[PDB]
């Protein structure tokens, strides 16, 4: 909600609370998503200020707090800051921002990540360009300087991050994305490339330096309908863990396919269906294997903008014999949401 | 490496007395290369000699120690 | 161009008429009309400029202004010594992409008193930044598998901030693969106030070039050169009504691999020349009387990598040049003057100075006299290589020039004679195997220029004569052409823009590299014609065609090495 | 911004986001400040309420959240609450507060701590009186009961804090500070004394029980100019770490000198210059040595109160041979800020 809109400056505090639960057979080790109560509340602030008619500056930050944790030493587990960045929007030339934000490839992967709770599994966090990361500088053009309506492009530089874990570390990277929206229809294409750090190469799995991601997305949203299809391929970019070996690293090659079909009703209802798949190739000692392969069937009732309820049933098609100890169990989630 | 540098000096020997040619640059350069690689070879020779000494000493050490084991047994 | 503004004379803007030394300026317009694809082709046609190249584009080339050595012309990028000469200590523009060139200011004559070292032949201030807003998508196909694709746009952000960007891809054959050049350029210029202004600027290029190398079995063929360069300039200008201040800093980094594709760019057989160049300049000017007084400092640091420039280890040479320049037009007189002292980390200090006078005996006809002393620092090779010698002194050049410029019935002409007594030349000695400081050279020549309109026709004719000789041996410095004639006929008709560039390059003296000992031989002096047409299809789309070396002449500039003849270029550009 | 101003009560939520980066040669181990992405967002709330005409009560709290961290185990690293205190301001006699706040000596040290990012290094945190610490009770007098304008004084008691590390611990302490501002000029003097805990004495470096800090500050601020010079001396108060020995402790004696000169322009510009130095004496086994010795050269563009950008280049003059493993490398920082 907009709490402060004065002096040519406007502040929008946006926050929500989600009472959530996951069900599944067994304790939930093998469940796709998990099991139990997954309630969490997010708080964030967005701020703008028009310095000049043609130049305005903005800053946004978001944090997520989990409620499933106890009040002991594990209170902070799963608590983090998702987004924290700033930037300025010029009138037509474009806009430039910096901070902790989504990677260009997320722009392409946004079409599939429309599910209530699950979805966007391929778009891992703290990954090169697919998810939200810290240390990015992004430039964006809307409608190509107002030349061509609906066609906008963005470019992003990624400062190297040498962290303790290869899963969370990266190096110098670059990426770009283009999106043409016309009359409701939408097309997008994004590409990102970066260098893997010594820790990443040193990992038992994974080989090579050039970590590459790219994706193409298509969609149509109108008439209370939303269809979407994103196909993305990556090299040495996706993280992978082997429970049998209890060893991690990156995937020499990965193909990911996402498909979504959601309908919406006037009476605050939106049933959803989603197919997903990700196959890794040239895995060290496991050849080619499927990381995730499932169906979605879910729904969301929108009492209003500030109140909603939803359910999602994930038909995990992964088999138990999978060569990475992956969870071969179905799962379901039921959630209730308040948001201001 | 020494044979290489000395082949490069035979190579550009032509230009040794030709002060205004490209090759006569690469010539002194090969000079430098050869004299270095030669010093290097000398150092590897010293180190190899030393290692051969240590190795011979060890080879005798074994004879003696296993005669000692035979006597003590 | 007559009676337009230049900066090269004393680093600050001034009408080029007011620069006493003979000057020429080439514009982006001028270059586009020539459909020039290399800087060497732009210079090859300026008076006193005599260029040699081992064939097509990118090929090793050397420029001789007014008959001087290649290492006697100071080449400036936006006003700072061209970094590609750094290792060589000699300008070579076959490899510098033409697409960055926007303005060429080119003043022939001693200029050590303004720019310091290695400014003997003249100053070429190649300004890469121009004030034409808009955006231009352009493409070009030519012979030798020439291809060029270039997107560029410069636009205002406010009223004080202009952002300029361009990307360009270019490939040519002409050797078996030739020259491949990829360039990216970004620059932002702000106007803090009416007089305060500042600018950042970064640009890089990659140049893969193939060449013929001496073959020896069992020994790598270093026949491929990969050059990666980037530059970062940042400045701050105060342009007031009486005082002007320039604070400029630049940092250029360059990596120059020569290797055998088979062996690899990083294989031990590969030669890597890494070179970092830093420059900090301060310039101040105060309008005094009918003129101004200027005084600056310019400092440069050159660091090299072991191997770089055929020298064992990597060296650090630092040079600071303090200078002062005065200029005052009294009545029909005009007195310009400059003094300089460059202290190099290599050879201590060395002083230099030039002064020119311009008396206007008749309104529209004046006599310019000028004298200058200029130095040249011993270069990386002749200092730190095995042939090198760290106690070498700079090469000295005394230069005197007399000229008459005048306007006669619609013709602007200049007749001028120049003397250049280069002394203390650095030469290598056979009987000792070291670089010595012995040689001398007596250069005497005449420059006769005239440009004139006749209705829709524009004629730019000029004759050049140069007699460069060894002052000791009295023998003429070889590979120079006795005399050149450069004549360009420009006449656009029915919106068709036409241009016939002519050039007769006289008789060079080159060495033959077939038999040994290498015998000096006379090169024939030949004429070369080039035709350029340009039509505007749309008020955006302009298609231009060019036939370069119309008559397919069998000229050579390096005896033995063939240079492309007949060659065509079709191109289109879309300005909006 | 003021979000609630009713019923004689006023609440000002103040928060900002900073996209920051540090550059330096190498990885940044030897760099003065460091290297990499230092983006962070701070949130805080201030509140007042006029209980009576002559008596009003105030409460202030601030927290800092770091964005440089990843979403893994290190998310909470560097996240903390800077200030959290309360107190009451009487009409003229003065004001008294308690909580977690800056120490009186910080009052003197404020003059130098005007830099964009670096600066105020001597005012370390969790140190006796120089920086913000928890467990202080402070009383302040403004204009000496309104008798003499511009002359104000403060007194502070510091309850002992027995923490796990000597770096964060203290003991019973007292301190005072006085500041006279006249015609733009400003003068300050602060002194603090406390007892070191057994853990502090047990540390290899440092000797004695009375941990003492004191400082003197002078300044002139007007006409978009700000000059400042703080000279402070301490005994067994400043923290010190030896990489060669990998051992820490306190300095038997320390002198610190800080100098700042900043200009401001009408067109949202503020160039700054700062000199700094700190010399420790009577070090156990190291005699006298310099902890920090550098120049500052930086600038800041103020787009408006809510938006700004800045840069700072730190010329570290410390030599590599320093006998404490101190960073003998220069550094630079570039930052952009949105703040409401």
């Amino acid at each position: 909600a907009e709490i402060y809109n004065k002096d040519g400056n406007k502040v929008d505090l946006y926050g929500k609370a989600v009472g959530l639960h996951y069900f599944s057979k067994g304790n939930g080790e093998n469940s796709y998503g998990g099991n139990g109560d997954m309630t969490y509340a997010r708080l964030g602030f967005k701020g703008e200020t028009q310095i000049n008619s043609d130049l305005t500056g903005y800053g946004q930050w978001e944090y997520n707090f989990q409620g499933n944790n106890s009040e002991g030493a594990d209170a902070q587990t799963g608590n983090k800051t998702r987004l924290a960045f700033a930037g300025l929007k010029y009138a037509d030339v474009g806009s430039f921002d910096y901070g902790r934000n989504y990677g260009v490839v997320y722009d392409a992967l946004g079409y599939t990540d429309m599910l209530p709770e699950f979805g966007g599994d391929t778009a891992y966090s703290d990954d090169f360009f697919v998810g939200r990361v810290g240390g990015v500088a992004t430039y964006r053009n809307s409608n190509f300087f107002g030349l061509v309506d609906g066609l906008n492009f963005a470019v992003q530089y990624l400062g190297k991050n040498e962290r303790d874990t290869a899963r969370r570390s990266n190096g110098d990277g670059v990426g770009g994305s283009i999106s043409y929206e016309y009359e409701g229809f939408g097309i997008v294409g994004a590409y990102g490339a970066a260098d893997r750090t010594n820790l990443q190469e040193a990992q038992p799995l994974g080989n090579g330096k050039k970590a590459e991601q790219w994706a193409t997305g298509l969609k149509y949203d109108a008439n209370n309908i939303y269809l979407a299809a994103n196909y993305g391929e990556t090299r040495n970019a996706t993280p992978i863990t082997n429970k049998f070996t209890n060893t991690s690293g990156f995937a020499n090659k990965t193909q990911d396919v996402l498909l979504v079909a959601q309908y919406q009703f006037d009476f605050g209802l939106r049933p959803s269906i989603a197919y997903t798949k990700s196959k890794a190739k040239d895995v060290e000692g496991i050849g080619d294997v499927d990381l995730v392969n499932y169906f979605e069937v879910g729904a969301t009732y929108y009492f209003n903008k500030n109140m909603s309820t939803y359910v999602d049933y994930i038909i995990n098609q992964i088999d138990s014999d999978n060569k990475l100890g992956v969870g071969s169990d179905d799962t379901v989630a039921v959630g209730i949401v308040y948001q201001f | 490496t020494l044979a290489d540098a000395i082949a490069e000096i035979k190579q550009f020997n032509r230009f040794a007395h030709d002060p205004m040619a490209g090759g006569h640059r690469m010539w002194q350069m090969a000079g430098l290369k050869a004299q270095r690689a030669q010093t290097d070879v000398n150092n590897k020779q010293a180190a190899f000699d030393a290692a051969a000494k240590e190795k011979s000493d060890a080879d005798a050490a074994l004879s003696a120690a296993q005669e000692r084991r035979k006597q003590k047994e | 161009s007559p009676d337009t503004l230049v900066v090269t004379a004393n680093r600050f803007e001034q009408p080029r008429s007011t620069v006493l030394a003979p000057t020429t300026v080439v514009t982006r317009q001028d270059i586009d009309r020539w459909q020039s694809t290399s800087v060497n082709d732009v210079l090859r046609r300026l008076p006193g400029v005599d260029i040699t190249q081992n064939g097509g584009s990118g090929q090793l080339s050397s420029i001789f202004i007014r008959g001087t050595n290649a290492s006697h012309v100071l080449v400036l990028i936006d006003g700072v010594r061209l970094n590609l000469a750094g290792v060589s200590g000699s300008a070579d523009l076959s490899q510098f992409p033409i697409a960055l060139v926007q303005r060429v200011e080119y003043i022939r004559g001693p200029r050590s008193a303004v720019y310091g070292s290695d400014a003997i032949g003249g100053v070429v201030n190649i300004i890469t930044t121009r004030d034409e807003p808009g955006t231009e998508i352009s493409a070009g196909w030519g012979s030798n598998s020439y291809q060029n694709y270039d997107v560029s746009t410069q636009q205002q952000l406010g009223d004080k901030t202009r952002v300029t960007l361009l990307g360009d891809y270019a490939h040519t054959h002409g050797d078996n693969d030739g020259f491949l050049s990829k360039t990216l350029y970004g620059a932002l210029e702000h106007n803090f106030t009416d007089a305060w202004s500042g600018f950042v600027r970064g640009y890089g290029y990659d140049n893969r070039t193939n060449y013929d190398a001496y073959y020896s079995p069992g020994s790598p063929l270093l026949d491929t050169r990969k050059l990666y360069s980037q530059s970062w300039d940042a400045g701050l200008r105060y342009n007031g009504e009486l005082i002007k201040s320039q604070l400029i800093t630049s940092y250029s980094h360059s990596k120059d691999y020569n290797y055998d594709p088979h062996y690899g760019r990083y294989d031990s057989s590969a030669t890597l020349d890494e070179m970092k160049q830093y420059t900090v300049q301060w310039a101040n000017n105060v309008i005094v009387g009918h003129g101004s007084i200027g005084a600056g400092v310019d400092w440069q640091k050159q660091t090299t990598t072991p191997g770089t420039g055929y020298v064992e280890d990597g060296y650090d040479q630092r040079n600071t040049g303090i200078y002062l320049t005065g200029l005052q037009q009294v009545g029909d007189f005009t007195f310009e003057g400059a003094a300089r002292s460059d202290d190099n980390s290599q050879f201590g200090r060395h002083g230099t100075w030039q002064t020119s006078a311009g008396w206007e005996f008749i309104e529209g006809y004046r006599f310019i006299a000028s004298y200058g002393t200029s130095y040249k620092a011993p270069n990386l090779g002749q200092l730190y290589g095995f042939y090198g010698n760290p106690n070498l002194d700079p090469e000295k050049s005394k230069q005197w020039e007399g000229a008459f410029e005048g306007l006669t019935a619609g013709v602007n002409w200049r007749i001028s004679g120049y003397r250049n007594d280069v002394s203390d030349l650095i030469d290598y000695d056979d009987h000792t195997l070291k670089y010595y400081n012995e040689g001398k050279a007596r250069i005497k020549g005449v420059e006769a220029t005239a440009n004139f309109d006749t209705g829709p026709l524009t004629h730019t004719v000029s004759y050049d004569y140069v007699d460069a000789r060894n002052a000791i041996t009295d023998t003429p410095l070889l590979r120079r052409a006795k005399q050149q004639v450069k004549y360009q006929l420009d006449w656009q008709l029915y919106d068709f823009d036409w241009g016939i560039t002519y050039q007769y390059l006289g008789t060079r003296y080159d060495k033959d590299y077939s038999s040994y000992p290498y015998q000096t031989v006379k090169m024939g002096g030949v004429s070369l014609w080039d035709l350029a047409v340009a039509y505007p299809v749309t008020s955006h789309l302009t298609v231009r065609g060019k036939i370069a070396n119309l008559f397919d002449k069998d000229y050579e500039t390096v005896y033995g090495y063939q240079t492309a003849g007949r060659e065509y270029t079709l191109s289109g550009s879309y300005t909006f």
